[PDB]
């Protein structure tokens, strides 16, 4: 139970791109599938079609 | 010339009201403001963006 055991934590992923107050999501645009396998070990593919504007 | 007098006072004065207005230091209309979020959620990511223009 000590803070550094690993599953008390996780990975951090982060984006190069500092998008600004006035970049918006372009219609072209609008999808981020997530390729991951659960802690199970299950397969998911999670796609988010994000919302332009 | 009477008038300009007074109008450069005043245009000091703007300049004096945005290097001035602090919230607390945080200087808030000389352009230093840049856009920030302010979380307003019990989970991540659940912030609006506020701009303070210059």
């Amino acid at each position: 139970m000590r803070s550094d055991n690993r599953m008390m934590g996780g990975t951090s992923y982060v984006a190069a791109e500092g998008k600004d107050k006035d970049w918006k999501v372009q219609a072209g645009a609008n999808d981020i599938t997530f390729t991951l396998k659960d802690i199970d070990g299950n397969d998911q593919t999670i796609t988010v079609n994000a919302k332009e504007g | 010339v009477a008038i300009q007098e007074e109008i450069t006072a005043l245009n000091d004065e703007l300049n004096r009201i945005a290097e001035t207005t602090s919230f607390g230091g945080n200087k808030l209309l000389n352009g230093t403001f840049s856009t920030k979020s302010f979380q307003i959620g019990a989970d991540n990511g659940e912030a609006v963006m506020l701009t303070l223009k210059d």
